[PDB]
């Protein structure tokens, strides 16, 4: 009842990065994954929503793919902008509460 | 000959069983279910395993002996277990992102039959050159008539796991002996519509009032209920069948043999 | 997969005949209608003959009716065209292809070269880094060591050089320099 | 012309039960019960249908035991479609609905069409479009004018002949077949599901307002039909009409006439 994401991940610009998060039955598996990107020195914000959902202002670069208890994100057309951590989250069932990942620092 | 009916403290008896459906069963863990269907190479070279064709259901009952033969009279049946098909979470495919899995829909076969003998089939194929695989009992000689009508291909529902459902049909040209009653609806969105209840009764008897006379003191049930496809997560799809309650009513008549 | 051989391809002089042979493997042959398409040297595609399943129906091109007949024998897995009556313009590669529903012509055979002239099976003969192959007929020439396109000269022979094992079937010939 | 009483006695019934066989084009030796793969006229005004694309009315005369002033008279008709099932063949070279999915299977634009007549069913000419060319072999309107296109009363035919009359073009004739009683019905659509039902226990009575079925001139009863079920769709998404034999039987007695 953790979420397992990579400490860190790097691409090219225009290149196609892949950031996943896997979880367990209790967690993933029957909660929703919402990912929220963070810049230094700022709040995190909503990035993806419900697994696989763009709030209004997240370009279509930013996308996400659900297999049962695994969630990825995935940013395509990778530009200097998109250099902060990711954060991955959702409700865990047994702890009754919001579990997140370790974050992933994205380089360029 | 067909003489009156007879009356009295014990003319009257009742059998009451369930079918259980044959549509393909795969492995050891997909009883009710045909193996993920494939699609031929080509328009000659259709030739199914036997694992994905559904054949029809049928059943001897044994009635007490008896010159008298037992009259089928009414009918009660209805298909067994309607709200499984409601399980939208079993490795299914999500209709949409977040979407609940796609339910069991599509092409369905609903048909029953009750008879004082077997129910007597007539063969018709798709497809003559579709070679019916070994294990099944099928039209033998096809020509391209088969594909329309070819008197050649009669048989007996007479074998359980046997007769493929897409090769035979109820021979209206025969079966006087049996009342037979069945729906195809096609297409590969047909919503399922499963009506249950114990209020409701079919009654057997011909424009005479005479109902099947069960020869050898045997009734024949036969049956197919092919709902619609499970449509597995990679898209695959595999019929999914469903067990049909028979309650029929019987009574005794006199007959001159 | 599937694949068809033809056969049976060679030189014959103008009024002379020939049978050609395809060996299907790879499917149900005796379930298909099966054809004969030709191409000239240079020139494009020309439909010859069909025949159905059951050899029911046989087709033929106008250009070849009345001298050619298409046969199948399928316990033998095999397609046949038995050419009479042969003209100079019936020189061609001749293909063996496949009709199935909906796909239509589908696969074909490698093909196997008809060539009708007057002009007789002249042998080739051998010998910068390689060896040269003059004054030979018809076209279909080998070159192994345990290469250009050939030319034809006016004199009606081929001559094709290589940069040896020179085969040449049409003339027996299998001279090693 | 004048109908009397109803004979009855020891020979005063009889049945005919046959099947009639689809002509939905049969475009070669391997597909009879299908059309040719359908194309689409280059222009409104070039429609010109081959014939093997052409699903057409199915009629057979039977002959009934000779008489005589009595008539046959046909009482009650059961009659289903033979072979429904088939179209449950989802995986001949169909279409793949999705990836890994079973073949799309029969389904669309439909005509379930069945009559029973003392004599020919008698057709009126409707066209969809007046300047569609009907194909040499078929019996189509004649003498077409746009007023075809919604009635023109020129087009009447019997149908007396098989792999003849095109469905597209002709219609039970509602001012005339008093001597035929005639059921049918049209489901259009690319989609519709076909749904046909099967039963040896559905009696279809034959009788008129005034309790007199339809009357066998000439000692011959007249069964037509119809039953284009849908269309098959090949790999390619080319598609044939596919169509199906119905079964027949019916009752018929003697009946006394002027």
């Amino acid at each position: 009842s953790v979420l397992t994401q990579p400490p860190s991940a790097s691409g090219t610009p225009g290149q196609r990065v892949t950031i996943s998060c896997s979880g367990g039955s209790s967690n993933i598996g029957s909660n929703p994954v919402n990912w929220f990107q963070q810049f230094p020195g700022t709040a995190p914000k909503l990035l993806i929503y419900a697994n696989t959902q763009r709030p209004s202002g997240v370009p279509d670069r930013f996308s996400g793919s659900k297999s049962g208890t695994s969630v990825s994100l995935a940013i395509s057309g990778l530009q200097s902008e998109d250099e902060g951590d990711y954060h991955c989250a959702a409700w865990d069932d047994s702890l009754k509460g919001w579990v997140f990942g370790g974050g992933t620092k994205l380089t360029v | 000959e067909v003489l009156e009916v007879k009356t009295g403290v014990d003319s009257i008896t009742e059998v009451e069983c369930f079918l259980t459906p044959e549509m393909g069963d795969p492995d050891e863990h997909l009883r009710g279910f045909s193996k993920s269907i494939s699609i031929s190479d080509t328009f000659e070279s259709d030739s199914p395993n036997r694992d994905m064709l559904p054949c029809y259901s049928v059943a001897r009952i044994p009635l007490p002996n008896l010159i008298l033969m037992w009259e089928a009279v009414t009918l009660k049946t209805e298909v067994i277990g309607v709200t499984s098909l409601m399980n939208v979470h079993s490795n299914g495919q999500a209709t949409h992102d977040n979407g609940a899995g796609k339910p069991v829909q599509g092409t369905s076969f609903h048909f029953f039959s009750v008879g004082g003998e077997a129910l007597e089939l007539q063969g018709v194929l798709f497809n003559y050159r579709t070679k019916y695989p070994d294990g099944t009992i099928f039209p033998k000689n096809a020509t391209v008539q088969s594909q329309v009508m070819n008197t050649e291909h009669k048989a007996y529902l007479d074998k359980n796991k046997a007769y493929p459902v897409e090769c035979w049909v109820p021979d209206p040209t025969r079966n006087e002996n049996t009342r037979y009653f069945g729906t195809l609806t096609g297409g590969e969105n047909v919503p399922p519509v499963l009506h249950i209840t114990n209020t409701a009764t079919t009654v057997l008897l011909d424009e005479f009032g005479v109902g099947p006379l069960c020869k050898g003191d045997n009734l024949y049930l036969s049956a197919v209920d092919v709902c619609g496809m499970f449509t597995n997560r990679s898209g695959s799809q595999q019929w999914r069948g469903l067990s049909r309650y028979f309650k029929v009513q019987l009574r005794k008549r006199r007959v001159k043999n | 997969e599937v694949q068809l051989v033809e056969s049976g391809g060679g030189l014959v002089k103008p009024g002379g005949s020939l049978r050609l042979s395809c060996a299907a493997s790879g499917f149900t042959f005796s379930s298909y209608t099966m054809n004969w398409v030709r191409q000239a040297p240079g020139k494009g595609l020309q439909w010859v003959s069909s025949i159905s399943s059951s050899s029911t129906y046989m087709y033929y091109g106008d250009s070849v009716k009345g001298r050619f007949t298409i046969s199948r024998d399928n316990a033998r897995n095999s397609l046949y065209l038995q050419m009479n009556s042969l003209r100079v313009e019936d020189t061609a590669v001749y293909y063996c292809a496949r009709y199935a529903h909906d796909w239509n012509v589908d696969y074909w055979g490698q093909g196997t070269l008809v060539t009708v002239s007057s002009a007789s099976t002249k042998g080739p003969s051998v010998f910068a880094l390689g060896c040269l192959v003059k004054d030979y007929f018809p076209e279909p020439v080998t070159v192994s060591w345990n290469t250009f396109p050939a030319v034809l000269q006016s004199s009606g022979l081929y001559s094709l050089s290589s940069v040896c094992n020179v085969n040449h079937k049409p003339s027996n010939t299998k001279v090693d320099k």
